[PDB]
């Protein structure tokens, strides 16, 4: 695998690192997902492209059709979360316990 | 000369919010009887502008 | 929620699980997960009540993590080997990776922190569709890839799982958290079966269901979602508890119930493949489980708990809506034992 | 857990440390039985930014009425035993 | 591991392949089908118990309906239960037939000829 | 001291013990997503290299 | 990973005492610190000195009952002169029990960790033994 | 690699012209002359404190509406295909969904801004 | 008798209990006939009769 | 080797991944993603995947916008924090930064095995096709492909974006 790919490849583990480790802010985690996506997107896009495979050429484009439909439903849900507490900090949904 | 069964004393060890508290689970309360909490009137604070004279 | 819109959501993720089900390219797999958790995020909504916006949000970032790291293991799987069709997964990173995002989405431990908050959270309803047709299209992905799966890992995943479970479940006073607790220590039960023999996997999750849906509508039927609300019922409908308490049995794994079929067929299958000392271990601590059912009963059918005045209104008054499904699903989650050699047309 | 179980030595400890960071009593002349105005020599305002030093320290709304009898160190110590209901 | 899922020639969502017709149906009277009619009796019972009705008497058509329905699908769960063990047997005993060197057939000795220990009890 | 006490406490008692503990200590979670999608990273880091490094 | 377990197990039972004492130290210090991560995820501990020190205890903890427990075993089948006996292995494990009873502080836990350890440590020696499988292979 | 010289090139230009703007004359930077400017009064509160968003439904669509465009880009070259007639149906199916999502979020009072 | 004259009385709703019995006799009947069928096929299949 | 320019690009993608995954601030992280959108854009384009590049640069400047506007509303947090303002953001920055450079140096000169496999630099240029033909370009003919072999993936692209409209009115609902 060249350089590129590995790149790639830690920038997917940079996000998902991101990800996992919560801050405070619920929209620092939505950018995050983004960049997941982002990555995954320019992965498959390189894989598909180097082996010339045609048909694969779409997938990629559907893979942004569902990033979107996942953020536009995060932030739904960071706006009934903002409409309760004001604040969409991650401490506030400690309503449910394990 | 009778069954003997629960009493209110008996069932109040279910009514916890955990079957065994802990002095730090002891301060966890049950959940509202519908499973909806007090509505959190936060106070979302209006911007303040002036507008002139300038 | 308007009625109609409820019944389309409702088509779409089922929609999302057949697609999962039918299909041969991974795409299509991933994108029915994806169509799956985006008409089930509203269906946890139904009734907003701030404590289901906090279920769905948690529910959301677990499950798009899953797919982020299924995309993932995808596309390491595609520039190994320039295949989409769902197989073996030529690659191992890839099939620790896919292997993850799947546990993740049944809520096997360590992934199971979310299953008892998500449950408490919703609703009843939601909970009976989020414990028996959400694990449906995991499951049957984990089907077709079982050869490659690394024996190591899920094992260790369902020992854990059944662990949590068993110990999570006796700490709890609430209904939905019991179910959910009880959840994890099935799943475990699942895939602790699947890398010897995917029928045994399929038969687990058959009884388990019908046992999970036979709980939730009995649960449903007597509005009670704590210990000390059911056992108020004993006073008000004493037939529904003694269902109950015959389910609590069955659940247990307790012969001759239906709850034993699928234990007593695991044990068999993995003592078929030289392994021992792993059913000894789960059948022994499926005993926390056995006595955190065997409490519930205590509570609400095998003795009888102080009740309330207003209760006697309620003695002039008819449930009125009726689940159709329930005789069967009672009588099919209890005396199905005698027709235990009929799973073999599950293969 | 929550906050320990306050006693009345703990109040007793916060209030003479609150008085005794008063710049206009001199700190080893106080005692926990002397009174505001007449062995300080404070005036009605004075007493006024204590009780404000008390509800910052003992985190509770101490009205206007209560707070005007409050004119020793003791009554104070008293009376947040009485709010927090603290007997030993 | 699927043991059958993909067998040569099999045909996906049949639930009953035409082979399988060489095989002889399970009679009417069938203890298996007599158990599934009493789990149909005993559904219609706890339809009555539940609904608060008369349990033995409630509804006769219902509980007639009850008894038919499982008995109904139980004589196709029957059948492909038959045919299934029965496609186990068959390629059981090819395989066997197929790989002579891995099913070597011994010859027995007698009990005569054969030294077992011999263990006291005492 | 035998049948009331130390028959009781080996088996039945240290057991109910061991498992109420055990329970307790699984239980505990204050319901804060930021520990536990921490404890999701420890995990599919030791995945990664416990099982996947030796396959 | 897999390395430290063969860095134990690649040496005979009843010899090199020293290699196979650091071996099981490796391995516990190993569990104690996966121990440790997990601990101060879902614990937090309130400042970075805490955690250091919880971190640091549990460590130690585990690495001295490894220790303990491989000096102790190796030595027993050494001067035994019977290798391949499942006593060795419990003589370890109470080692390793009773240091953790003293480690923390408690004569109860010592001698149920004594108990404890010493028939899992005998019952893994006779799998070893006998070729029992933890995790097995599908064969059929 | 011209378009990245042409990139470098137009950068370059913007980044002098801002140092020579900030270097060239005379600064005389007192704290009132840098002070916020809002009309000539202090302002009451912090301008980094929560604007409510009336539009935030309207904004969430867009993202669907966005990547919708995406799919409907290369119909010029899917119009050389031989299959016109299941290209043809295929491209009107999108555009129909597109107008039906518009129609539900229209009639079910989705564009208006909160008050 | 009742307050609210309890719509679902004495005279049961016919045409569901019609429909009850009709499927019941429906799926007898049905299964009869693919048992003797199948007995036919099987002796057919297997050269006994 | 080759004048370094999608090594560079690759670097600076890690880069701007670094900067978002921080936790800092979410209109500087907003600001850290753009960049990762463009420099991805860069990189696919030097594989000739124009289209794509451009779509993916065009889909995440709408998205961030958004993002941007929704920051403003419900993300403000009166001392907004930059890389450089709080030790904790600072400190995964530069981890970021520390770990991407430790493994390109141990990539680069040397040959290591990370997770999966290993590598030896020789630039990405090596791998390429030296296919001569066409009056087409091929990543385009496949992305048409869409509207006649993809119809199943039309099918649920459309079903699910109308979902999608339909669900993001339910969530927001309320009452
Ligand atoms: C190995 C072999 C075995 C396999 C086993 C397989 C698994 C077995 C089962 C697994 C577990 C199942 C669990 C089910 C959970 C369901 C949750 C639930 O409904 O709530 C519980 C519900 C609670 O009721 P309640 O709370 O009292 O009622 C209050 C209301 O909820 C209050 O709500 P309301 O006021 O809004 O009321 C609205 C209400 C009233 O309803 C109405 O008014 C109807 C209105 C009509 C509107 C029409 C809209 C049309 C436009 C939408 C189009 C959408 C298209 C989507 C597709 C897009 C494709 C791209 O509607 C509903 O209540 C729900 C409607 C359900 C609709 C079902 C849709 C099915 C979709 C199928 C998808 C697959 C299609 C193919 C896909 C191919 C791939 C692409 O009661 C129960 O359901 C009890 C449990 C029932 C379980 C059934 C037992 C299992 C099945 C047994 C039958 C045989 C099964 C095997 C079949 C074999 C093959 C032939
Ligand atoms: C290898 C085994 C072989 C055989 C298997 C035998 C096992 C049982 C059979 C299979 C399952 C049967 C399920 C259907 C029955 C459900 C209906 C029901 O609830 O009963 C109430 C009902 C009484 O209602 P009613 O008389 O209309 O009016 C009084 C009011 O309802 C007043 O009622 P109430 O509601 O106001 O009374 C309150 C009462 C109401 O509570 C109950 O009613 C309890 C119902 C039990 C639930 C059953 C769960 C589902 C089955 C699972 C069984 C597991 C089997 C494994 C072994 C473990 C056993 C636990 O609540 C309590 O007393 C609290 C006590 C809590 C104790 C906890 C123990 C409960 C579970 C024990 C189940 C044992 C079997 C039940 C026997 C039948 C009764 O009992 C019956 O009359 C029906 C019983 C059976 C009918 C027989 C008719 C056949 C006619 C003869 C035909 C001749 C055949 C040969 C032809 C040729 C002759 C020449
Ligand atoms: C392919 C799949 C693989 C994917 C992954 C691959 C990764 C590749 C990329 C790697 C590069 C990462 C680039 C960016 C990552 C983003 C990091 C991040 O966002 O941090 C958020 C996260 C939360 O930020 P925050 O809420 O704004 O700050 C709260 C205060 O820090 C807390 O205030 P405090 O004063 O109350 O507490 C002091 C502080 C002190 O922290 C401690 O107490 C832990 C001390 C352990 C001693 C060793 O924190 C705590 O006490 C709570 C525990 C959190 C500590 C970090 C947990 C790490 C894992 C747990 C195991 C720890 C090691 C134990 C031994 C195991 C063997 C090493 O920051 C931290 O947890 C600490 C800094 C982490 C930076 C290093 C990341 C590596
Ligand atoms: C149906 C079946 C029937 C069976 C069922 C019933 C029987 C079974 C259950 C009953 C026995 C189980 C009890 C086991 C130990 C439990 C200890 C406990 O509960 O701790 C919590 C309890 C609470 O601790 P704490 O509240 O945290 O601290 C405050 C202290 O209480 C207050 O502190 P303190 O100052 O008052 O005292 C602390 C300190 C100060 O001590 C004292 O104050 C007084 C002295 C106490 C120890 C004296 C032992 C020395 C002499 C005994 C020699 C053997 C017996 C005679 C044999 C004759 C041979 C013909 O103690 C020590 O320093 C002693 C350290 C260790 C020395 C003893 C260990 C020697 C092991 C024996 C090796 C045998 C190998 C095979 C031999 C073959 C030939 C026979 O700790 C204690 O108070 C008890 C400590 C004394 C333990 C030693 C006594 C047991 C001796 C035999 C044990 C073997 C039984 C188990 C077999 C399997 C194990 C491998
Ligand atoms: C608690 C007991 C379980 C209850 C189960 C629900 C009861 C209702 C039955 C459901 C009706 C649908 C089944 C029959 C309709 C047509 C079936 C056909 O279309 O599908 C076939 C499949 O047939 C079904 O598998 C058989 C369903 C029979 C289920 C009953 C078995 C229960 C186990 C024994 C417990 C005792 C139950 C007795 C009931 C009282 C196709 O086979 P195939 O596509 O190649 O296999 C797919 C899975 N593979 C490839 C991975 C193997
Ligand atoms: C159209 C787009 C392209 C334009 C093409 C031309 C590019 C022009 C460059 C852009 C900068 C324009 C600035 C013009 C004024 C000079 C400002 C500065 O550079 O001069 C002084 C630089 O001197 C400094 O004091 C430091 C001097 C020495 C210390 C380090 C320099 C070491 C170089 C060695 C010099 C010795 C002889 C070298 C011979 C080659 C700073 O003085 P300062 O007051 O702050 O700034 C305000 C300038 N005012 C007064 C005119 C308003
Ligand atoms: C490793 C995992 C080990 C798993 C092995 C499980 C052993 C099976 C026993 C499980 C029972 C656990 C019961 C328990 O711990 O509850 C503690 C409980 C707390 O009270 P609650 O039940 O919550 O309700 C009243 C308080 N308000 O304390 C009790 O009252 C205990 C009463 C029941 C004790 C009965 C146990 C009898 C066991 C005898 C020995 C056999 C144990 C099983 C293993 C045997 C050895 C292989
Ligand atoms: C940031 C800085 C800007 C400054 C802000 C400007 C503030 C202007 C506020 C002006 C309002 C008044 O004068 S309010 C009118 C105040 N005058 C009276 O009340 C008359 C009777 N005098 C008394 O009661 C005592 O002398 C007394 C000392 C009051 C104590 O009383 P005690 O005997 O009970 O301690």
């Amino acid at each position: 695998m060249p350089l590129v790919y590995m790149n790639i490849i830690m920038a997917f583990a940079i996000a998902l690192a991101g990800l996992l480790m919560y801050r405070s802010h619920l929209m620092s985690s939505l950018l995050c997902l983004e960049g997941m996506m982002l990555s995954l997107f320019i992965m498959s896009t390189l894989i598909i492209l180097n082996t010339h495979f045609t048909l694969a050429n779409m997938m990629p484009i559907i893979l942004l059709v569902f990033a979107a439909c996942e953020a536009a439903l995060g932030l739904s849900l960071l706006v009934m979360v903002s409409n309760t507490y004001g604040t969409d900090y991650v401490q506030n949904l400690n309503l449910l316990q394990c | 000369a009778r069954q003997w069964q629960p009493d209110v004393e008996w069932a109040e060890q279910f009514g916890g919010a955990v079957m065994y508290p802990t002095k730090e689970t002891a301060h966890w309360k049950p959940p509202p009887w519908n499973d909806v909490d007090p509505p959190k009137d936060t106070l979302v604070s209006n911007l303040t502008l002036n507008f002139g004279p300038q | 929620m308007n009625p109609i819109i409820y019944t389309t959501l409702i088509m779409t993720v089922m929609s999302g699980t057949m697609l999962v089900m039918i299909s041969s390219h991974w795409l299509l797999i991933w994108i029915g997960f994806e169509m799956n958790l985006l008409a089930m995020i509203p269906v946890l909504m139904k009734n907003f009540n701030p404590r289901a916006t906090e279920a769905a949000t948690k529910y959301f970032l677990t499950q798009a993590t899953a797919s982020m790291m299924l995309m993932m293991a995808i596309i390491i799987n595609l520039l190994y080997s320039g295949q989409w069709t769902i197989t073996k997964m030529f690659n191992p990173v890839a099939m620790t990776m896919m292997t993850m995002a799947l546990a993740m989405k049944l809520g096997l431990s360590p992934f199971h922190f979310w299953v008892p908050e998500v449950t408490q959270g919703i609703s009843l309803q939601a909970g009976l569709l989020l414990l028996t047709w959400q694990k449906l299209a995991p499951l049957s992905v984990l089907c077709q890839i079982s050869q490659s799966i690394n024996p190591n890992l899920m094992l260790t995943m369902a020992m854990l799982s059944i662990l949590i479970g068993g110990w999570g479940g006796l700490n709890q006073t609430q209904l939905r958290k019991i179910m959910a607790y009880s959840s994890i220590a099935h799943m475990g039960w699942m895939t602790a079966v699947l890398p010897y023999n995917t029928t045994m996997t399929i038969l687990n999750l058959l009884i388990y269901i019908t046992m999970t849906l036979a709980m939730f509508m009995l649960l449903i039927h007597s509005s009670a979602t704590t210990t000390l609300s059911l056992s108020h019922t004993w006073n008000k409908m004493p037939v529904i508890t003694s269902l109950m308490m015959v389910t609590l049995l069955s659940m247990g794994g307790l012969p001759p119930l239906s709850g034993f079929m699928p234990k007593w067929m695991i044990i068999q299958e993995m003592t078929k493949n030289e392994s021992i000392i792993m059913p000894t271990l789960m059948a022994m601590t499926a005993l926390l489980n056995l006595y955190f059912y065997m409490r519930l009963a205590y509570s609400s059918s095998l003795t009888m708990f102080p009740s309330t005045n207003n209760m006697k209104m309620k003695w002039q008054f008819e449930h009125t809506k009726q689940m159709k499904l329930l005789p069967t699903m009672i009588v099919l989650s209890t005396l199905v034992l005698p027709m235990t050699p009929a799973l073999s047309s599950l293969n | 857990s929550d906050a320990p179980p306050l006693t009345l030595e703990a109040i007793k400890d916060r209030v003479l440390y609150v008085l005794k960071l008063y710049d206009k009593i001199d700190p080893e002349k106080l005692s926990v039985n002397s009174h505001f105005m007449k062995d300080l020599g404070l005036d009605s305002l004075d007493q006024v930014e204590i009780i404000m030093a008390m509800e910052d320290e003992f985190g509770f709304e101490i009205p206007d009425i209560d707070a005007e009898k409050l004119m020793c160190p003791q009554e104070i110590v008293d009376y947040i035993a009485d709010k927090k209901d603290v007997y030993e | 591991m699927t043991m059958m899922s993909g067998r040569p020639g099999r045909v996906p969502l049949q639930f009953l392949p035409n082979e399988a017709r060489s095989l002889p149906p399970p009679k009417l009277t069938d203890p298996r089908l007599v158990y599934m009619g009493f789990l149909g009796y005993c559904s219609g019972l706890i339809d009555n118990a539940i609904r608060r009705r008369p349990v033995v008497s409630a509804g006769l058509h219902r509980q007639l309906l009850y008894v038919t329905s499982f008995v109904f699908f139980g004589y196709y769960l029957l059948k492909r239960q038959d045919y299934m063990y029965a496609l186990r047997d068959h390629d059981m005993f090819a395989y066997v037939k197929s790989h002579p060197e891995d099913f070597p057939e011994k010859d027995k000795k007698t009990y005569g000829e054969i030294l077992e220990e011999f263990h006291p009890v005492r | 001291l035998l049948d009331l006490i130390w028959l009781e406490t080996i088996l039945p008692k240290t057991t109910s013990f061991i498992q109420m503990k055990m329970s307790i200590m699984v239980s505990n979670q204050k319901g804060l997503i930021k520990l536990y999608f921490l404890s999701f990273l420890i995990t599919i880091m030791i995945s990664m290299t416990l099982f996947n490094y030796h396959e | 990973a897999k390395t430290l377990l063969h860095k134990y197990s690649d040496i005979p039972e009843g010899t090199e005492c020293h290699r196979k004492a650091y071996a099981s130290t490796s391995i516990g210090g190993a569990t104690g610190l996966i121990v440790s991560a997990y601990s101060i995820a879902l614990k937090p501990p309130a400042s970075f000195l805490e955690g250091v020190a919880r971190t640091g205890r549990y460590t130690f903890t585990s690495a001295a009952i490894g220790a303990i427990f491989g000096l102790t075993s190796c030595i027993s089948a050494q001067v035994r002169e019977k290798p391949d006996d499942p006593l060795n292995y419990f003589i370890g494990g109470c080692a390793g029990g009773l240091t953790l009873g003293a480690r923390t502080r408690s004569y109860g836990i010592g001698a149920a960790a004594c108990a404890y350890m010493g028939l899992t440590a005998a019952l893994v020696k006779m799998g070893q033994l006998e070729g029992w499988q933890v995790f097995a292979e599908p064969k059929v | 690699m011209n378009i990245m010289l042409t990139l470098l090139t137009n950068v370059t230009l913007a980044s002098l012209l801002v140092l020579i703007a900030f270097w060239l004359p005379q600064l005389n930077a007192y704290s009132e002359k840098t002070s916020p400017y809002e009309c000539g009064f202090d302002p009451m509160g912090s301008a980094r404190l929560p604007f409510s968003m009336k539009f935030f439904l309207v904004a969430i669509t867009f993202l669907l509406f966005d990547l919708e465009i995406a799919l409907l880009l290369p119909l010029p070259w899917a119009s050389q295909t031989n299959n016109l007639k299941t290209m043809l149906t295929m491209a009107l199916f999108l555009l129909i969904l597109l107008a039906a999502s518009l129609a539900y979020e229209w009639t079910q009072k989705g564009l208006e801004w909160a008050e | 008798k009742f307050y609210i004259r309890e719509p679902p009385h004495g005279s049961p709703d016919w045409l569901k209990v019609g429909l009850t019995l009709g499927t019941s006799v429906f799926l007898w009947i049905y299964l009869i006939k693919q048992h003797k069928e199948d007995v036919l096929e099987y002796k057919r299949r297997n050269g006994l009769e | 080797m080759t004048m370094y320019i999608a090594f560079i690009l690759s670097t600076i993608f890690v880069i701007g991944f670094v900067g978002f995954s921080s936790k800092p601030s979410p209109i500087y992280g907003g600001l850290g993603l753009i960049v990762s959108g463009g420099v991805g854009c860069g990189i696919v384009l030097n594989f000739g995947g124009s289209f794509l590049g451009l779509m993916v640069f065009l889909i995440y400047l709408g998205g961030m916008l958004v993002v941007f506007g929704y920051t403003t509303a419900m993300a403000t947090e009166m001392y907004p924090e930059v890389w450089v303002s709080n030790k904790t953001v600072f400190g995964a920055f530069v981890s970021g930064l520390m770990m991407e450079f430790c493994m390109v140096y141990y990539a680069l000169k040397e040959e290591e095995v990370e997770i999966i496999f290993k590598f030896n630099g020789l630039g990405d240029w090596v791998i390429y096709d030296t296919g001569d033909s066409g009056f087409f370009s091929e990543e385009a003919m496949g992305i048409a492909a869409l509207y006649s072999y993809g119809t199943w993936l039309v099918i649920v692209t459309g079903w699910s974006l109308l979902i999608g409209v339909v669900v993001i009115m339910e969530i927001t609902r309320g009452n």
